[PDB]
């Protein structure tokens, strides 16, 4: 079912969050997490994924 | 209210480049997936590309793989579409649509569908229209109705609007879709159905307006002989 | 890719009739298929998503069904604003493909067309162009045959046609046929005529004209 | 390095018995890419090798 010829990709996993999740927490925000001192300000640039 | 106002379309020679814009307002732009879909003139829908938020998970249709580049924007919240190495087969109206495939597995469809922008890949240059009347036969006895119209020829690009007698005569106005000629310039005909007995008494003036060229023409039709 | 043999390509039904448009699949795409309603000059509008769930803000007379590799689709009550072309779009495997589309129009009573011919205007002659237009007005069905005759010779390859979409008021179509020739060729022939064949006419109707009003 | 080594002779400098401060190089914007596998770049200041 979930293995499509051509590439299933409809499924995502949060990769860069700030802190560890609480039990049974559901996080849906998609804000750009800053991977560095320089703030992202949304800009998906360097140190921003 | 969701609003996908599209812009950036226009006339490009083959092999050129053009950037389309799709502004968004009324919803969280950074949390939705955006797509581009185009439709050839008179043909069916064909998907173009999709970007699911990240600046690396971009996917394109097989017919545009390598040539088209998709990109988005934060802050002001707009969507962009880079077009390279265009061919004559690339002429189509491009739409930007929505999508919440991210989390929602129910509204997988394209929730909104912007109004679209027209992109024409051609080396022809912009040119204003020439207008010619469509005269009837004076000895027509086939019926009490005579057909009259005005032929708007060789305009580029769309659209046009047709009025009659400054709005005082609107009965039976019929505007036909434009067609493309072998000369590379478009053609359109607008006609009106009227009683035959009013040809020689009432003055029939057709009004043609073209927004991209701001041209307005008034022509009167009189029976021959 | 995923191919759809959407059939029939076009079908005729009357007001209130039940409409079914089939949309196939390739490999058990379950319910990852969407339906779209499109009007001329207008952007597509969602009709059925996930093959069963109606969109919000849509009147309840629209409904969808089917799953897997066959999708039935059912219309309950035709409304005069429902005239459009409908497209089924697969959204499973890296969604790329749409459907070819089926044009759904209102069935009506056969109506004979009005045939007329337009000689070139004098204002058009000083520009160097002559256009001969034949009008096919208010006919149904859309099937019509145009036979251009110049000097009793059947013409071909020198005429262009144009068909209006389904009208909002009477759901009837209009057609325009345009014949083009130069002014030099205009002086070299005498008889210009267009012939229209239609279901509402027992025999085709011919409208003729002679240059110079002869 | 005034001059970098060639790929046909890439250089291998052995670094040991020192404190490696990666925050200046991490914050430095002069690098085009900085990809770390296994550990996140912000915990290298605590970890030891």
């Amino acid at each position: 079912l979930d293995s499509k010829v051509g590439g299933n990709y409809n499924y995502l996993y949060r990769l860069f969050r700030k802190s560890n999740l609480k039990p049974f927490e559901r996080d849906i925000s998609t804000e750009i997490y800053q991977a560095g001192s320089t703030p992202c300000n949304g800009v998906e640039g360097f140190n921003c994924y | 209210e969701v609003q996908l106002v599209e812009s950036g379309g226009g006339l490009v020679q083959p092999g050129g480049s053009l950037r389309l814009s799709c502004a968004a307002s009324g919803f969280t732009f950074s949390s939705y997936a955006m797509h581009w879909v185009r439709q050839a003139p008179g043909k069916g829908l064909e998907w173009v590309s999709a970007i699911w938020g990240s600046g690396s998970n971009t996917y394109y249709a097989d017919s545009v793989k390598g040539r088209f580049t998709i990109s988005r924007d934060n802050s002001k919240n707009t969507l962009y579409l880079q077009m390279n190495s265009l061919r004559a087969e690339d002429t189509a109206v491009y739409y930007c649509a929505r999508g919440r495939d991210l989390a929602a597995f129910t509204k997988t469809a394209f929730d909104v569908w912007g109004q679209g922008t027209l992109v024409t890949v051609s080396s022809a240059s912009t040119k204003g229209p020439s207008v010619f009347p469509l005269a009837p036969s004076s000895k027509s006895t086939s019926g009490g109705t005579a057909a009259l119209g005005c032929l708007v020829k060789d305009y580029f690009p769309e659209p046009v609007t047709v009025s009659w007698n400054s709005g005082a005569l609107t009965s039976g106005v019929h505007t036909f879709p434009a067609v493309l000629q072998s000369s590379g310039l478009y053609s359109l005909s607008s006609v009106v159905t009227v009683p035959s007995s009013s040809l020689g008494t009432q003055t029939y003036i057709c009004n043609v307006n073209h927004k991209p060229s701001n041209t307005k023409v008034d022509k009167r039709v009189e029976p021959k002989s | 890719d995923i191919q759809m043999t959407q059939s029939p390509s076009s079908l005729s039904a009357s007001v209130g009739d039940r409409v079914t448009i089939t949309c196939q699949a390739s490999q058990d795409i379950s319910n990852y298929l969407n339906w779209y309603q499109q009007k001329p000059g207008k952007a597509p509008k969602l009709l059925i998503y996930d093959a069963s769930n109606l969109e919000t803000g849509v009147p309840s007379r629209f409904s969808g069904s089917g799953s897997g590799t066959d999708f039935t689709f059912t219309i309950s009550s035709l409304q005069p604003e429902d005239i459009a072309t409908y497209y089924c779009q697969q959204h499973d495997a890296l969604p790329w493909t749409f459907g070819q589309g089926t044009k759904v129009e209102i069935k009506r009573t056969v109506a004979a067309p009005s045939v007329f011919i337009f000689p070139p205007s004098d204002e058009q002659l000083k520009s160097g162009t002559a256009s001969v237009v034949c009008l096919l007005n208010n006919f149904y069905p859309r099937e019509a045959k145009v036979q251009w005759k110049v000097d009793n010779a059947l013409q071909s390859g020198n005429s262009q046609e144009s068909v209006t979409e389904q009208d909002s008021k009477d759901s009837t179509y209009s057609l325009s046929s345009t014949l083009t020739l130069s002014k030099a060729d205009y002086e070299k022939h005498k008889v210009y005529a267009c012939e229209v064949t239609h279901q509402g006419l027992s025999s085709p109707v011919t409208k003729s004209f002679n240059r110079g009003e002869c | 390095a005034t001059r970098f080594a060639s790929v046909y002779a890439w250089n291998r400098k052995r670094i040991s018995n020192c404190v490696a401060d990666y925050s200046v190089l991490y914050n430095s914007a002069s690098f085009s890419t900085f990809k770390c596998y296994g550990v996140s770049p912000t915990k290298l200041n605590d970890l030891c090798f």
